[PDB]
């Protein structure tokens, strides 16, 4: 499938993924499009952050799913 | 935009009351909120009621309120003094963001607290190491004060 | 090279004929205790060939040699007490951010001129007589001295909530959900008051065509319109003594070095006034760190002090009066963590978790690696 994520910057990136697709996986795709590191990255889906180690499927990510790309909190 | 804004916000409020989380000006000023949070039944805090003071910045909606609580609540993210250290009013603020959202995020906090800020870092290690005591002191604090 | 252009630009601009010092000798005695009152009465009777002249400076009762040091001092002292958030001519832009600016409730005195041209006058003599001020402004303020255009961007400075909400407004389609008018309401003494961005402003709203203009407006009051009669004068102050064409050679960045000089964090008062938290001032961690600290290039000390605290700026009294995200809130050492796990930080805290390490070089590694992403000045 194919899934849209927007960053803090307004940036839209399109993804070509699988619902059994982990998040590690979907990480690394990230990573090659963008060069943001898999730890760096935070991606939220409908108020859940997903989380290393899990897949797509386990947060009901579906066909053009909309994540947004957020970055690390300080204090 | 700072008054009709907080009226809209109030109308808002005064329509779909949450049933929980209620809010509203204290005596004549718009500018100073009261609220009053219930201690959800899924956290250590259930039963317990809880007060904030909630000031609106002149530049609002542009900059986020600051919220303070009033009544001591053993948490690992709430300072002792009251002060709250929540993403949704320090930096991912956006106008869009209204006091009920506010409400509601610091409602689900007191169920989850974030263990990666250890505001009290005491207690934070507490509650990462042994969950049943955080969880008994939590108890025992809300016995104490928020009764 | 940054230094090399710099030293071409200052010595080019000394070198100019309109801005050469005379033989004579001009005395100037002032009060240690009343420095504000007796600097303001005699600096704003001056006339502009007088302030020409050679500058020297003798503290009452206070008879001593080197006059550079004296000067210097004296200039030190007026430039903390005319900038002073306290005597309501100057404030920060944000409390947790100590940035200084025009304040626009200065207009409440009876004449702020007078005051704002003597503050003018303050930062020509300074600038001219190759004095440094100690002072932080904003670089909107600079860009103000040169006369450029001030954008969006601009607000970053300022304010960062208020820039990243004007930017999300900018990205995102603005709905009729949110009561956005063309109106800023400004609470000046307990009375709020409304001011209209465009005539009958309190009464429009900011569609999908409207909120550029809606942005424009707002950056354009809240860096420019609400301070044109008190930076004018300020200004006119300024220019009286070195022309305009002269600061027309600079940019925002090497006008700031010229009035304060090569900005530095002193590491005494940075000792002196902080405070542990499960640390004594006798660990021997507490003392690695402190000499690190003592033996570190000011541009890694102001990255570190970012990672910590949350800024590279500092307030007008030093740590002293060092305010949080809630209150006052000195620069707090806590040890937190495992050994392994690098030094963190609390920026709404002002606090550092340094956990405890067994030596020197091992503390100094881990902290550098650990504010690299951070950057400094």
């Amino acid at each position: 499938m194919q899934i849209f994520v927007k960053t803090l910057t307004g940036k839209t990136i399109t993804l070509e993924v699988e619902s059994s697709d982990t998040i590690d996986n979907v990480k690394s795709k990230i990573q090659d499009k963008e060069g943001i590191p898999p730890d760096q990255q935070r991606l939220i889906f409908a108020g859940k952050q997903l989380e290393d180690g899990r897949t797509l499927s386990d947060y009901n990510i579906q066909k053009e799913s909309t994540l947004h790309l957020v970055l690390r909190l300080r204090g | 935009m700072a008054l009709k804004r907080i009226n809209r916000e109030l109308a808002d409020l005064g329509k779909d009351p949450p049933s929980s989380s209620s809010a509203g000006p204290v005596g004549d000023d718009l500018f100073h909120w009261q609220a009053t949070i219930m201690g959800p039944a899924d956290s250590p805090y259930a039963g317990g009621v809880f007060f904030l003071s909630i000031h609106f910045p002149t530049d609002y909606p542009f900059k986020p309120p600051k919220v303070n609580f009033t009544t001591r609540i053993y948490h690992p993210n709430i300072n002792s003094n009251g002060s709250i250290c929540l993403d949704i009013l320090r930096d991912q603020w956006s106008p869009a963001l209204t006091i009920s959202k506010v409400l509601l995020s610091i409602s689900s906090l007191l169920t989850d607290p974030n263990p990666d800020d250890p505001l009290v870092p005491e207690i934070a290690h507490v509650y990462k190491t042994d969950r049943s005591r955080y969880e008994l002191s939590a108890r025992e604090w809300t016995r104490k004060y928020a009764i | 090279s940054h230094m090399d252009e710099y030293q071409r630009k200052i010595a080019y601009m000394y070198d100019r004929p309109e801005m050469a010092v005379n033989d004579a000798q001009l005395q100037l005695k002032v009060s240690r205790a009343t420095t504000f009152e007796d600097a303001y009465d005699i600096i704003s009777k001056l006339s502009v060939s007088d302030m020409k002249k050679k500058l020297l400076i003798r503290f009452r009762n206070e008879d001593g040699l080197d006059y550079g040091g004296v000067s210097r001092e004296f200039f030190y002292i007026l430039s903390h007490a005319i900038f002073n958030p306290g005597y309501s001519l100057f404030e920060y832009a944000t409390d947790d951010n100590y940035g200084l600016q025009i304040s626009p409730l200065s207009s409440v005195n009876p004449d702020f001129r007078s005051y704002f041209r003597f503050v003018g006058r303050v930062m020509g003599l300074a600038i001219y007589h190759r004095r440094y001020l100690d002072v932080q402004f904003v670089l909107p303020f600079y860009k103000r001295i040169l006369q450029k255009p001030l954008c969006l961007e601009d607000v970053k400075d300022v304010d960062e909530v208020y820039y990243e909400s004007l930017k999300w407004i900018k990205n995102n389609d603005v709905d009729e959900s949110l009561c956005l008018n063309f109106s800023v309401e400004e609470n000046r003494f307990g009375e709020s008051v409304t001011v209209d961005l465009i005539p009958n402003g309190r009464n429009i709203a900011v569609n999908n065509q409207n909120k550029m203009n809606y942005l424009k407006a707002l950056t354009e009051h809240k860096l420019v319109t609400s301070t044109e009669e008190q930076f004018n004068a300020l200004k006119g102050g300024l220019n009286e003594l070195i022309p305009d064409s002269v600061l027309q050679i600079f940019n925002e960045n090497e006008l700031d070095t010229l009035l304060n000089g090569k900005r530095d964090i002193d590491v005494q008062d940075w000792k002196r006034f902080t405070d542990y938290r499960s640390y004594t001032e006798t660990d021997d961690i507490v003392i690695w760190f402190w000499e690190l600290l003592s033996e570190w290039s000011p541009e890694k000390k102001a990255k570190l002090l970012q990672f910590a605290t949350g800024t590279s700026r500092l307030p007008l009294s030093g740590f002293k009066d060092m305010h949080g995200s809630d209150g006052p809130r000195k620069f707090t050492i806590e040890k937190v963590g495992h050994i392994s796990q690098l030094p963190k930080a609390h920026t709404c805290f002002n606090r550092l978790d340094i956990p405890p390490y067994n030596s020197k070089e091992e503390l100094e590694q881990k902290l550098t690696i650990a504010i690299q992403e951070t950057a400094g000045f």
